[PDB]
């Protein structure tokens, strides 16, 4: 029902900021949870940050920055002080509030995913 | 005689509903006082959401369900969805859930009401998934019973937020009704506010306006003591402990010999208030809901409003001493809701009986001053010159509550001809009655004498009153034929129902 | 249509007071508009006293406080008392009623119907 697009990303030194932005297409109902997955080469799927479409915020920091357009149906995060075991595969994930309202962490809860980036 | 019938009546109205303005003006300046000292990213009060229904039109049930998962509080425990189905049609409403929520619909053999164990654990095993049941038809009260076991299922709910299955909700109006119940410890109840979306129609016009000033003066000058009524059935929010005292008492009730079947939220709000606890009205939170278009629907509703009405004002007079010095101005509003129709009443027949045009014409002036001046009011708190169309619902007060009090009171005291005519028998010997006295106050006074100051001012006054009737139906009429009287909502809910 | 018919009057010594009294027949009276009206030995009708449906009082000029005029729609007449009887008032006074009428009241022709009429004569 709704489609997830990334884009962003690529071979930066560690000194940078990345910005990565996820646009979605449908409706969002202002309740979904909207979070960010890290894949390691060699590794699984992992927590990096997600947050309510109305308000919110769960990282991990305090480095990390999210933010939310909430007008255009796209959202952006971006990145401060890069390491070198930082790179790896970003995927944008969307919980719905359908099955319930509690907040989970897991990567199997989340029902619609997107293409990876970098 | 009649000099001081009509000046007591003129200041017996506008005194009181001033003091009802500056009353609630009081309660809004405490209500936006509280808010003002709420931190950013409030979550708190955890709250469990109810809905029942019964036979609603898909449409407007999808519409109500993705506007309440369009909220923006972040601290919901579970929606919890009754329907009183289980027979075919509502397999409908059941699927419509299922297009908007998850695939928990489950089919329970008997009402909990009526189980010999009343615990929300017998037809539910998951306290943390969305659920809705389909149950035997009883009416709402039964179905209501079976929201509140299965919101008191969970220990960590501490509040639960009553939404009918047609009222759609804005973005923040489950956040602006749990937070008065934080604000004071003896507030045990909170009321939201209610809107009429289809103003179309003339009646619905008129009705949009009636809900307005009942919600916002009627309302707010009560809960200014803390001591509201009516919580309202479109929107309102309980705590779950005066909620697990008072659900015992309100499945069982009786008034003579006979289950209620009619109410529902009026004594709930009544069971609360004679536990010395406190509830309070706000403003802020609105919620949109639908009036009846046809004249003789309205009048059923008004009726079988005032049935429940006739009793809950003895119980709420039987209860006000608890409260203490806060409850002489609800018995006071009480007595001035009694009194006011009998008043006029015996306004109307003695300016009848005594067919004198002077006295005619100053109590038709009077009333259209009192109108226009409440009309006014309205327009000034509401933003929107529309408001005074209520100078018009005069005439429905006239014609489609007065009889539908009548017959309320000589109906309850004590093939289809008795199933007709025991609700529109009386609506139709009043109107013949007020045809009768128009005509004969007409006819016993047929003369023209220009020379007399005192005829050319009741000529003169019945004329721009009737001019003033025909510009404001000529608005009106502009306005619908411009689209000009339909609500944003309104607007946006046509185009959908096209795009479908 | 109404029937008037006229009662009262009599010889009164100058100084005294003296009652008349129309009575009117007719299917509602109360709606009527009633006038008294004199004629002098001069022969001139004039307007004289008038009652409106609205229990109104017109007086005319001379006579703002001499003469008073009174309604009664339980027996239907109007009835004019004068007091301090002057030697110009030796005249027939007659009782007139209107149903329909204008801004004029005070000419003989804006009354539709009429009555016979009464003699008083004064006496110095
Ligand atoms: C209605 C609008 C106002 C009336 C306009 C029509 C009457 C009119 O124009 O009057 C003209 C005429 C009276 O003047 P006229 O008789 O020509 O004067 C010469 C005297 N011999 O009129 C006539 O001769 C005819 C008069 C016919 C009746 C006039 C209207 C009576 C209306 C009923 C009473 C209204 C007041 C009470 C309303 C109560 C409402 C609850
Ligand atoms: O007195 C009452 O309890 C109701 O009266 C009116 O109700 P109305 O809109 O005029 O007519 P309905 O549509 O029949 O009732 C409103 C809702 O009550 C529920 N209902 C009604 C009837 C019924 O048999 N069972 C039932 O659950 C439904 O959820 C319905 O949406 C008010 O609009 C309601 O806010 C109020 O709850
Ligand atoms: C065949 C035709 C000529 C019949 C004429 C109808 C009349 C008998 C009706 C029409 C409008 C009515 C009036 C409309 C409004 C009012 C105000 C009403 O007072 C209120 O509305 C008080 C309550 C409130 O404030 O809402 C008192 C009766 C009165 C004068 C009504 C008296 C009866 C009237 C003149
Ligand atoms: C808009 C609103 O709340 N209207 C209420 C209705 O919900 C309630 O059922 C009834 C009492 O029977 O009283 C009405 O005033
Ligand atoms: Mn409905
Ligand atoms: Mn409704």
């Amino acid at each position: 029902q709704v489609q997830l697009v990334e884009s962003g990303g690529g071979l930066v030194q560690a000194g940078g900021s990345l910005r990565l932005a996820c646009a979605a297409s449908g409706r969002i109902f202002s309740s979904d949870t909207l979070a960010w997955f890290r894949r390691a080469p060699g590794k699984e799927r992992e927590f990096v940050a997600a947050s309510r479409w109305s308000g919110g915020g769960t990282d991990y920091k305090g480095r990390f920055t999210f933010s939310r357009d909430n007008t255009f149906n796209t959202m952006c995060l971006e990145m401060n002080s890069l390491k070198p075991e930082d790179t790896a595969v970003y995927y944008c994930a969307l919980r719905t509030a359908r099955d319930s309202y509690y907040y989970t962490r897991n990567p199997t809860g989340y029902d619609y995913w997107g293409q990876g980036t970098q | 005689s009649a000099v001081w019938g009509i000046s007591v009546y003129g200041v017996f109205v506008l005194g009181f509903y001033i003091a009802q303005i500056v009353f609630s003006e009081f309660n809004r300046m405490r209500l936006s006082d509280w808010i003002s000292l709420r931190p950013d990213n409030w979550n708190a009060t955890r709250v469990a959401v109810i809905i029942a229904g019964y036979r609603e039109d898909p449409f407007m049930f999808k519409k109500c369900l993705e506007s309440v998962r369009d909220s923006e509080y972040g601290n919901v425990a579970r929606l919890i969805c009754v329907i009183d189905g289980d027979e075919e049609e509502d397999l409908k409403m059941a699927e419509i859930y299922k297009q908007v929520y998850n695939d928990n619909v489950k089919k329970p053999g008997v009402v909990l009401c009526e189980s010999e164990n009343k615990n929300g654990s017998t037809i539910d095993s998951d306290v943390s998934k969305n659920i809705c049941i389909l149950q035997p038809h009883r009416g709402k009260r039964e179905s209501l019973y079976t929201g509140f076991q299965l919101a008191s299922m969970d220990p960590s709910v501490h509040a639960v937020v009553l939404i009918d299955s047609d009222t759609v909700l804005e973005k923040n109006a489950i956040l602006e009704v749990v937070y008065p119940l934080s604000c004071d410890p003896n507030i045990k109840a909170v009321a939201g506010e209610c809107k009429i979306w289809n103003t179309d129609t003339i009646l619905s016009m008129l009705v949009s306006w009636r809900y307005f000033s009942a919600f916002n003066v009627e309302r707010g000058a009560q809960s200014l003591w803390k001591t509201v009524q009516c919580v309202g059935g479109p929107l309102g929010a309980y705590t779950i402990d005066i909620i697990n005292e008072i659900k015992d008492p309100w499945i069982t009730q009786t008034f003579l010999g006979n289950k209620c079947t009619y109410g529902d939220n009026r004594r709930l709000t009544n069971e609360v208030l004679m536990r010395g606890k406190k509830i309070v009205y706000t403003p802020f939170a609105v919620g949109w809901s639908d009036s009846p278009t046809n004249v003789m629907r309205y009048i059923v509703q008004q009726t079988r409003w005032s049935k429940s009405w006739c009793r809950e004002i003895w119980y709420t007079l039987g209860s006000a001493w608890k409260h203490g010095f806060s409850g002489i101005y609800l018995a006071f509003e009480c007595m001035y809701q009694i009194m006011y129709f009998f008043l006029v009443m015996y306004l109307f027949s003695y300016i009848a009986i005594k067919a004198d045009i002077r006295a005619q014409t100053a109590t038709v002036l009077v009333s259209t001053l009192v109108t226009i001046i409440k009309s006014s009011y309205l327009a000034l708190r509401a933003k929107n010159l529309k408001a005074f169309y209520f100078v018009l619902y005069t005439y429905v007060y006239f014609f489609c509550m007065i009889p539908a009090r009548i017959t309320a009171m000589f109906t309850m005291f004590d093939a289809r001809v008795w199933l007709w005519a025991k609700q529109f028998l009386i609506t139709y010997m009043w109107w013949a009655g007020v045809l009768a006295a128009g005509v004969y106050s007409i006819v016993d006074n047929w003369y023209f004498d220009w020379a007399d100051i005192q005829y050319r001012f009741a000529l003169v006054g019945i004329c721009s009153y009737l001019v003033f009737v025909s510009i404001v139906l000529v608005i009106y009429l502009i306005g619908k034929i411009t689209t000009w009287n339909y609500t944003p909502l309104q607007k946006e809910l046509i185009e959908e129902r096209y795009l479908h | 249509q109404v029937q008037l018919v006229e009662s009262g009057g009599g010889l009164v010594q100058a100084g005294g007071s003296l009652k008349v009294s129309c009575a009117a027949s007719g299917r509602a009276f109360k709606t009527y508009r009633m006038a008294w009206f004199r004629q002098a030995p001069g022969k001139e009708r004039e307007f004289v006293s008038g009652i409106s449906a609205l229990e109104t009082t017109y007086y005319a000029d001379s006579v703002k406080g001499r003469f008073t005029i009174s309604r009664d729609n339980t027996k239907n007449t109007v009835s004019l008392q004068m007091d301090s009887l002057k030697p110009e008032d030796t005249a027939v006074y007659y009782c007139a009623a209107r149903r329909y009428g204008g801004t004029d009241y005070t000419t003989t022709g804006s009354y539709d119907y009429w009555g016979q009429g009464t003699q008083v004569t004064v006496s110095s």
